[PDB]
RNA sequence: ACGAAUCUCUUUGCCUUUUGGCUUAGAUCAAGUGUAGUAUCUG
RNA sequence: GUAUGUAUUUAUUUUUAGAUACUAACAC
């Protein structure tokens, strides 16, 4: 039953790896392994950032910036199509300042690992 | 009933529904970047 | 001076060298501009 | 002298609690396995029903001697020292703290 | 203007409103970060266990040591464990210090007698009329000694 | 007092507005939260109660106070399964603290069940956390029987505690116990392994002494002469 | 588990050479929180400060250059890029400022924080920066657009110090809740914990080479790997504390400053300390005043410059005698943890 | 003698413009409990039942804090799978309020 | 982003016998029935000439958890409304699997935002 | 004879209702005055 | 020549003189 009581926590992760020998590399991490990380991250960022330039209210702002639909067993298809908003009437028209709290979802614990008398005294 | 004992977390501001006012010093300024050799 | 005394460079700094209008990083011109 | 770190005394506790455990089956002889499901991984452990009311009884009465008791402490504490000017309880407690800090 | 007042008029004000350091309230923030940044330290100093009744405590210890240096009272606490003593001095000379130099930098701008408010003049008359004392006590001492 | 019901139900909405509202308002002050759960409690409602401890536990899991109580709060109201699904996640949150495992140790042990404590201490052992588990782990079962087991124990602890007084209260068992033909191997069993890493230099010159005099003088209490002397003898050469 | 102490017998690490006190720079005002090096030409400093300014230091001779105000308060800390002729400073005015190091004025700002933002560091290749501060957030600010595009909740305290990476975890962030966070932005959520400091951990600093991190705390200086985020090393800290800062030079070296003014040299393989010393406090300082607020090492890393408490840099050079006749430090006896 | 009462008064009291006023007001708070209450009571002796009021809506979005729940974070899974004692607690619970209906606590 | 990544739930059965149907997306419509907050809208209509018109009313979230159809909000397999199925489910065992939900505001608000699956949900 | 338990009291340990911010100490400083509503003290 | 705050449920949910007084956008 050992294995389920205290299941998360281990002993090697108290334990450094480079005591044993000294001299065990870390490897930087390449070349081409960055200027991939850097693509991906530069492209969503880009994506995050021009949905924001397209959001608000400024006809100046977006100057600085599909069926897709299989549903179900795909068998009726779709086809998506976005609408014109009358430009007077509020575009979004659910945005709307609300205040929620949202929850703390905690699917796993993370151990907290650590290694007076007289002392209280001076303190 | 006074001082601080805390701060407010960034966390809660996080969560909440954008409202979309449009600020002064938002609007477009240094539209460029500059590179270095 | 004494604290140190011997090697250290005891240097007290107010003003300026080099006025505050100069580029501080050097604008990189390419081409050279007569016009 | 002297404090005592919360190891030590967190230890001499549970020494505590085993004495009057090892007094509770004295005194009851002088009177006189786990299962865990395939289909999910929940684990069942059977019971006495005994012991578990002498726990909850044992927690409780613990809970309410030492209330009692740092209650005299509040009782005897406040009517000790009447000597220097108070004008309400929470400042006779307060300059008591003072006493301490000597 | 009237897009901020009709988006508004929908939408609600913002619930955020994050409000920026100013003239006016400046000095609290200073305070603030001030406060914090000492509750750090002692924090770490000490071995274990305690916290917030010894941190209103010390915290009180500091605003204690900053009125007890505006009045050029020396300041000792009959016992406290020295290190504490060492950083708190630390920060309250930093303080001092950041307050003479704004002493300094209103009065020189109001000589050339440009824009200062009504209060101003009279709280930097009182940073002034402080720190003069405290130099008449100085040579009065290292006269005795 | 209350009289019906909704007498009753008015008494929990205005206490619990109160107490919300000073929670809503201060985050931290734990006294707060553990004294709100506690009316909760009071009121017969566990679903609420866990709901409160849960959340003060969110705020900060590194004030015990609060750990305790909650698990209390679950075996005063004999709900075990709980206070130990509680238990397996408070340990494993903070393996350190002491005071969590001797706590889950004697919520087993009052329950009589020996072997849940056994691997527990085993685990509680696998962390080589100090002398004060350990010994109170071989204190364990000596109330047991497990004298082969028990064995086993301090061979672990003496790998994990290479210091005299462990091998000092290795021996001492032994001979409190009285069985002599162990006690001689394992007198042997420490003082080659020392002379054997000596050169490591860990164990203190003291130390050496105060662990020669033991097997020396315990063999003199044996009536072997020879063989202590012998002993001493070799001491004297291995050493300055 | 003697094995291992066999195995930290075997090594014997890391010869390097002691450290002595080349310069000292008055003309700083208030303290000295931050000092940043140009990454190109290492002619220059940038220092912040606790009168509000920056003061820009020229490296070789020592003499000042210009003052960049600005600040309303203290600035906590100020960055310089790399492929960008921008400077960074931020302060405790709620404000991360850009600066043209060309023209020498303020470009852009970035608002958005709750309160003091006590970091900033500049992502290599993306042209993002990364803030913290009180705020207990993370903001990924792009760099031309002023907005605040990915924000990282995550610790439970205020953000003391912050990295950033070219790989995956791109942020690594270290707070007064004692951990350490190994951040993957483009999911926005914690890659990896690192729980191991016992109290707040106040500084980090990436190795050069390695790709790996310094963690501080008040005595214990650990080391960590990135990418599987195991914990590499610790280093061999009696009381030293607080740590205040730390720095890696190119030659493996970790510097790390203290609050009694100790400033504690360590080799970064092994974790064996080769030297300590002692600032002299200055001339009318009190001896509370003795400490070290930052420091970092040149492009090369034959020089140091640490701002003091004091209200003074210093920059501390690398003996050039040393060898094998005297430098031998305090000469690994690794003592049972 | 009279300044001396007066001194003695003053030197003993520490309660604030603010803090006296809200002392008092929440006494007048309490009041206001207590004679709806009884009220409620006197009705009920003679039958008619009438229900207590909530104390309107501060602002919009405010909670009720008895109709639900207010921020249920389920305990955790764990291993050792209760679900038997969730039972006892419902039926104590339930025993509980069963008996406030009529004892009367 | 995060709004629009999850694609809608749609029965089979309210949305008719069209081989293929032309909807409308609109990235904030109203908010749920149910949690109160925004979400992305999807009009159409089954015909291509039927009068009447078809609005999701509730959430991706608020109906994943309870596993419904968004144009029905009937059970997103069996075609039952949810306070059945979490009786048929109730039958067997004993009592449970109720659904719990959300008086006050930000209650529900709040609710929504949890990955829970919701009691009813995990049997189907 | 000592081991063990309950109750009571004293001493040590732990602190229990035991001072929660900044600015020019944040600034200032009395018989003060007439009449009037209402409380109540004495023959 | 007081902000500000609380409450405003009507339409019926199944079983003998005055002294010491407090105060007053009321009279320098
Ligand atoms: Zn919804
Ligand atoms: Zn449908």
């Amino acid at each position: 039953l050992t294995d389920q009581i205290a299941k998360n926590v281990k002993l090697d992760d108290f334990i450094p790896k480079r005591q044993s020998n000294f001299e065990l590399s870390v490897p930087l991490p390449t070349k081409a392994e960055i200027q991939e990380c850097t693509a991906r991250t530069k492209s969503y960022i880009q994506r995050l950032v021009n949905a924001k330039l397209a959001n608000s209210n400024n006809r100046a702002s977006s100057r600085y910036v599909a069926p897709a639909n299989l549903l179900l067993n795909n068998s009726h298809h779709i086809e998506v199509v976005s609408k014109q908003m009358d430009p007077l009437l509020p575009r979004f028209v659910g945005k709307k300042a609300r205040k929620v709290v949202a929850p703390t979802e905690n699917d796993e614990v993370v151990p907290v690992l650590h290694m007076g008398e007289a002392d209280p005294n001076e303190w | 009933h006074r001082p601080q004992l805390e701060a407010r977390s960034g966390a809660k501001a996080a969560a909440y529904t954008p409202t979309g006012i449009e600020h002064a010093r938002l609007l477009p300024g240094h539209t460029t970047l500059k590179y270095r050799k | 001076e004494h604290p140190y005394g011997k090697e250290v460079e005891v240097l007290m700094e107010t003003k300026n060298t080099q006025s505050p209008q100069t580029p501080l990083v050097e604008p990189v011109t390419e081409r050279t501009k007569l016009q | 002298r002297g404090g005592i770190s919360y190891d030590q005394l967190a230890k001499l506790s549970y020494e505590k609690t085993l004495r009057n455990l090892a007094t509770q089956t004295q005194n009851s002889s002088k009177q006189d396995k786990v299962q865990k499901d395939t289909k999910t991984g929940k684990i069942t452990i059977a019971d006495d029903d005994k012991l578990v009311n002498k726990l909850a009884v044992s927690l409780q009465s613990e809970s309410k001697k030492r209330y009692e008791a740092r209650k005299r402490q509040m009782q005897n504490a406040k009517t000790l020292y009447g000597v220097e000017s108070f004008i309400n309880d929470k400042n006779k407690q307060f300059n008591e703290k003072l006493s301490r800090e000597s | 203007y009237i897009g901020n007042l009709i988006t508004r008029q929908f939408e609600g004000r913002s619930n955020e409103i994050v409000k920026t350091t100013t003239k006016q309230r400046l000095d609290a923030y200073y305070d603030l970060e001030l406060r914090n940044s000492v509750m750090d330290d002692i924090l770490e100093m000490m071995p274990e266990s305690i916290r917030q009744k010894k941190a209103r405590t010390i915290l009180q210890h500091l605003s204690e040591a900053w009125r007890c240096w505006k009045a050029n009272i020396p300041w000792d606490v009959p016992g406290m464990p020295a290190p504490i003593k060492k950083i708190i001095e630390r920060y309250i000379k930093s303080k001092a210090d950041a307050w003479v130099s704004a002493a300094h930098y209103n009065r020189e701008r109001i000589k050339r007698g440009a824009h200062v408010e009504k209060t101003m003049v009279k709280k930097n008359l009182g940073r002034l009329t402080r720190l003069w004392i405290k130099n008449e006590q100085e040579r009065q001492r290292q006269i005795q000694k | 007092d209350i009289l019906d019901l909704e007498e009753l139900r008015e008494y929990q909405r205005r206490k619990r507005t109160e107490y919300e509202g000073y929670l809503k308002r201060n985050r931290l002050d734990m006294g707060q939260w553990i004294r709100y759960a506690q009316f909760e409690i009071e009121q017969h409602d566990m679903r609420r109660a866990r709901s409160i401890f849960e959340r003060a536990l969110l705020v900060d899991s590194s004030f015990i106070p609060l750990w305790i109580r909650y698990i209390d709060a679950e075996l005063k109201v004999k709900c075990i399964n709980h206070a130990r699904n509680l238990m397996n996640r408070a340990i494993s949150t903070l393996p350190r603290v002491d005071k969590l495992w001797y706590k889950y140790l004697i919520v087993e042990e009052s329950l009589n069940n020996v072997e849940i404590v056994r691997s527990l201490y085993t685990k509680w052992c696998s962390l080589e956390p100090g002398v004060n588990a350990w010994n109170s782990f071989v204190d364990f079962e000596i109330r047991q029987k497990n004298w082969n087991g028990v064995r086993e124990i301090y061979s672990k602890y003496v790998m994990a505690h290479p210091q005299m007084q462990t091998w000092l209260k290795w021996v001492r068992f032994e001979n409190r116990h009285g069985n002599t033909e162990f006690t001689r191997s394992v007198y042997s069993l420490a003082i080659d392994t020392v002379a054997n890493l000596q050169n490591l230099q860990i164990w203190s010159d003291m130390e050496v002494a105060k662990l020669v005099n033991s097997f020396a003088h315990w063999e003199a209490a044996q009536q072997e002469y020879e063989r202590s002397s012998a002993l001493y003898q070799i001491a004297i050469e291995k050493w300055p | 588990i003697v094995n291992r102490y066999e195995k930290l017998l075997s090594q014997r690490p890391e010869w390097h050479a002691p450290w002595k006190l080349s310069r000292v720079i008055n003309g700083h005002l208030g303290w000295v929180r931050c000092v940043a090096i140009d990454p190109v030409d290492n002619e220059w400093f940038i220092t912040g400060s606790n009168d509000t300014t920056m003061k820009v230091w020229d490296l070789a001779t020592g003499k000042l250059k210009t003052t960049l105000a600005g600040h309303v308060m203290t600035v906590r800390d100020v960055a310089v890029s790399d492929r960008h002729p921008y400077l960074f400073s931020v302060s405790e005015d709620k404000t991360v400022k850009c600066w043209d190091l060309e023209k020498n004025q303020i470009i852009r700002d970035y608002y958005g924080h709750l309160s003091g933002v006590r970091t900033v560091s500049i992502h290599p290749t993306l042209d993002l920066i990364a803030t913290a501060g009180r705020d207990s957030v993370i903001k990924l600010w792009d760099m031309r657009t002023r907005i605040p595009v990915i924000t990282l909740v995550g610790h439970k305290g205020p953000i003391n110090q912050v990295q950033c990476t070219p790989v995956d975890p791109q942020v690594v962030s270290s707070s007064t809740d004692a951990t350490v966070r190994l951040w993957d932005v483009v999911a926005g959520k914690t890659m990896k914990v690192l729980t191991h400091h016992k109290r707040s951990v106040r500084a980090t600093a990436l190795h050069p080479k390695e790709f790996s991190v310094a963690s501080a705390c008040t005595d214990d200086i650990r080391s960590w790997g990135l990418a599987e985020g195991s914990l590499l090393t610790n280093f061999e800290s009696e009381k030293t504390g607080i740590i205040n800062t730390l720095s890696i030079n190119q030659d493996d070296v970790l510097f790390a400053g203290g609050d009694n003014g100790v400033l504690s040299f360590y080799d970064y393989k092994s974790g064996h300390k080769y030297q300590s010393l002692a600032t002299r406090e200055m001339v009318g300082s009190l001896e509370g005043e003795r400490s070290v607020l930052c420091s970092t090492f040149d492009k090369t890393g034959l020089r140091l410059i640490t701002g003091e408490a004091d209200k003074s840099i210093k920059i501390w050079k690398q003996d050039e005698t040393a060898t094998k006749e005297s430098e031998p430090g305090l000469a690994w006896n690794p003592n049972l943890s | 003698k009279e300044m001396l009462a007066e001194a003695r008064a003053r030197l003993l009291n520490t309660q604030g413009k603010k803090a006296t006023r809200k002392i008092r007001e929440r006494m007048l708070e309490e009041s206001k409990r207590i004679a709806e209450l009884q009220k409620r009571r006197e009705l009920k002796q003679a039958g008619i039942n009438v229900a207590i009021k909530k104390p309107k809506k501060k602002y919009g979005t405010d909670i009720d804090y008895n109709e639900d729940i207010v921020y249920e974070q389920a305990p955790m899974p764990g291993i050792y799978d209760t679900s038997t004692e969730d039972r006892q607690i419902k039926k104590k619970f339930e025993q509980f309020e069963r008996k406030v209906n009529r004892k009367g606590l | 982003d995060e709004i629009n990544e999850p694609p809608p739930n749609i029965c089979e059965q309210c949305l008719g016998d069209e081989a293929n149907i032309r909807m409308t997306k609109i990235p904030q419509g109203s908010e749920c029935k149910i949690c109160t907050l925004p979400f992305t809208l999807y009009h159409f209509k089954t015909s291509k000439r039927s009068n009447n018109i078809i609005k999701t009313l509730i959430c991706v979230r608020c109906a994943t958890q309870r596993n419904i159809c968004q144009c029905c909000m009937l059970d997103s397999r069996w075609h039952i409304p949810i306070q059945l199925r979490d009786h048929l489910i109730s039958l067997v065992n004993e009592e449970n699997v109720m659904t719990e939900e959300a008086k006050n505001d930000m209650m529900k608000r709040f609710l929504s935002l949890k990955n829970v699956k919701l009691g009813g949900a995990q049997i189907t």
